[PDB]
């Protein structure tokens, strides 16, 4: 219930067109999550669910 | 009488764009701008 990504590695994985779908679909999901820029200066960062 | 004034920064700031990632040449419709933004934000000692 918990992933770590490295931030080129939280960068590769947000460049898929699908992944960004699963967040526009009115029914398809349930995936709160911050996909734009946040906390850029503090080292951990939480990035929705 | 030319004097400057240098407080000291690395040259790691202040980041110029040359060959790739020109934001002009690259793709539009299909490039996010936020990957070069988190990276260039990296070398900020504090919050921005």
């Amino acid at each position: 219930n918990i992933i770590v990504f490295d931030p080129k590695g939280w960068a590769l994985f947000r460049s898929f067109k699908a992944v960004k779908e699963k967040l526009d679909t009115r029914r398809g999901s349930n995936s709160e999550l911050e996909t734009a820029v946040k906390d850029l200066g503090k080292a951990v960062s939480y990035k929705g669910m | 009488d030319p004097v400057e004034v240098d407080m000291g920064r690395s040259e790691e700031n202040n980041i110029t764009q040359s060959g790739g990632t020109e934001w002009s040449k690259r793709d539009k419709s299909t490039y996010d701008p936020t990957d070069d933004i988190e990276a260039y934000a990296l070398n900020a000692s504090g919050v921005v």
